[PDB]
């Protein structure tokens, strides 16, 4: 399928009214943020020889 | 197509595995490049019938019905200003899509403020947006309303110089 | 087949006509020694970063 | 920057490799449409919310802080005054209660 | 899947270490890709080709 965007809205905007909220949710989201690799060294005369 | 030099290129190993991989890696991040650029609402928002911003004229940054790609004209300025085993991978986005989505910026940020970014939109006249705005900056909402008219002739005139200095300066 | 290493007792149940063993890297890992048919356990001695 | 909404605080948790945070924020809810003005008219003088805005309910003009809903009377005390109600577009009548 | 991001650092890195192990049973157009054998099977002079 072609992919949505997103659904429609349609904001309904005037010269005179305002939207103004009478309550609220507290939202707790995640973020995951990678920090480290594992830290590897490699023998190079030994990885190439033995 | 010469089976004896893939038949040598097998002795090599898993060379061209570590290519593709890092070329597929490549072209995946550019989709989530644009994709965290641009694909930040997931409300499609549109621009009122009514084109009453009290004086504020969005028009060279708007989509212009008119065109088929419904570029803006500034749009349409930037993209008439910017022209063997090996294949060209279509962006996940099209132009049309990311075009509807900075649309949907825009409708988001003229109708409702920063409120869509936060939640919900929430709609408020332009000149109190703007005056929630000079607030925000240290500026009293009076000296945004007694000079309404000369703050958006301002701001159409800067429009219009920025569309007169992309299309003159390459 | 040359190598170096540690010949210990294995307990990896080998199939009679197997030999010797494999890892990832293609050093041996194990090998079936001649005269006893005893199958060993090669582990190659300590190395690492000084 | 901080998650999705206006940023209250977070917390940090030790991940495998990384690090996450968990956002709180606070998301509006529940919005009700109001009549605005700009400014208030009041004996020749334009109001202008200290903090807030000014909202109407149908019939009584009060003024609420942007974020959340709390109607409070038109007073001298959230309000100050800027010239005359002659220059700013879209001013509505309305008196303006004095303690 | 919402651990991705970590998953993904982790399968990359462990991924990248398996095939630089891999690639050392590629004899790279010699003989055999195990040193060893190349040692004790030729002479010094095409040993060292
Ligand atoms: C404020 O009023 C407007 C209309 O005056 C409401 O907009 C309508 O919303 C419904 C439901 O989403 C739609 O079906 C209509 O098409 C909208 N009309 C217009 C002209 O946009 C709006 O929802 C109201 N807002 C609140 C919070 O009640
Ligand atoms: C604001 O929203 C909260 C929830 O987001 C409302 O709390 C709910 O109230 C109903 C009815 O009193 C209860 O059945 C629910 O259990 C409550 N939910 C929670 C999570 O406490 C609250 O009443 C709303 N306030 C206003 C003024 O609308
Ligand atoms: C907003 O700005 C646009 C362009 O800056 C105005 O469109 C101009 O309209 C006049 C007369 O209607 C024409 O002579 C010009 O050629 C138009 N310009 C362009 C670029 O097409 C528009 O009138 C302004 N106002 C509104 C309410 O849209
Ligand atoms: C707008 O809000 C005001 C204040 O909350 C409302 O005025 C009150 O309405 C109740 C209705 O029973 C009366 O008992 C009070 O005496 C009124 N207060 C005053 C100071 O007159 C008003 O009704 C609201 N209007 C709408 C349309 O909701
Ligand atoms: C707000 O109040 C002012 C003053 O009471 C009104 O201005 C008057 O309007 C009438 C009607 O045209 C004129 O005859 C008077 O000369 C005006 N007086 C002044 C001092 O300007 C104004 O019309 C009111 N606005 C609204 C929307 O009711
Ligand atoms: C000698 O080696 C053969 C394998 O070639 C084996 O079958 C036989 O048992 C061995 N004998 C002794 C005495 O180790
Ligand atoms: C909004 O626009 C209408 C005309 O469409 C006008 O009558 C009204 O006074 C305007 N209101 C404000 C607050 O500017």
């Amino acid at each position: 399928y072609t992919m949505s965007l997103g659904v429609e809205n349609s904001v309904a905007y005037s010269n005179n009214s305002i939207a103004i909220p009478t309550n609220f949710t507290i939202s707790v989201t995640t973020e995951i943020l990678p920090v480290s690799m594992t830290k590897t060294s490699v023998d190079c005369t030994m990885y190439i020889c033995g | 197509d010469s089976t004896e030099c893939s038949n040598l290129l097998l002795q090599y190993g898993s060379f061209c595995t570590q290519l593709n991989r890092a070329l597929t890696g490549i072209a995946v991040e550019q989709d989530k490049n644009t994709q965290e650029v641009f694909a930040q609402v997931k409300q499609i928002y549109k621009t009122p019938p009514i084109k009453d911003f009290g004086g504020f004229n969005f028009s060279q940054i708007l989509p212009d019905p008119s065109k088929p790609s419904k570029r803006s004209p500034i749009e349409d300025l930037l993209f008439n200003k910017v022209t063997n085993g090996l294949t060209v991978l279509p962006p996940l986005l099209t132009d049309e899509m990311i075009a509807q989505y900075t649309s949907a910026l825009l409708a988001g940020t003229i109708t409702s403020g920063w409120t869509f970014g936060a939640g919900p939109a929430l709609q408020i006249p332009f000149p109190m947006q703007m005056a929630y705005r000079f607030n925000g900056i240290g500026v009293t909402q009076n000296v945004l309303y007694e000079n309404q008219k000369l703050i958006a002739n301002q701001f159409n005139s800067a429009i219009g110089k920025i569309q007169d200095s992309l299309s003159s300066t390459p | 087949l040359t190598g170096t290493g540690v010949l210990t007792e294995s307990n990896k149940k080998f199939l009679p006509f197997q030999q010797f063993g494999r890892d990832i890297a293609d050093t041996t890992d194990a090998v079936r020694d001649p005269q006893t048919l005893e199958i060993l356990d090669i582990t190659p001695c300590s190395f690492g970063g000084v | 920057f901080c998650g999705k909404g206006y940023h209250l605080m977070s917390f940090p948790q030790s991940a495998p490799h990384g690090v996450v945070f968990l956002h709180v924020t606070y998301v509006p809810a529940q919005e009700k449409n109001f009549t605005t003005a700009p400014a208030i008219c009041h004996d020749g003088k334009a109001h202008f919310p200290r903090e807030g805005v000014f909202v109407s309910n149908g019939t009584h003009w009060f003024v609420t802080q942007r974020n959340f809903y709390e109607p409070q009377i038109i007073t001298t005390d959230n309000t100050f005054v800027s010239g005359n109600c002659d220059v700013v577009i879209g001013i509505v009548n309305n008196t303006v209660y004095d303690p | 899947s919402a651990l991705g991001k970590l998953q993904d650092v982790v399968n990359q890195n462990a991924q990248a270490l398996n095939t630089l192990v891999k690639q050392l049973s590629s004899n790279f157009g010699a003989i055999s890709s195990v040193l060893n054998d190349i040692l004790s099977r030729l002479d010094p002079p095409e040993a060292e080709v």
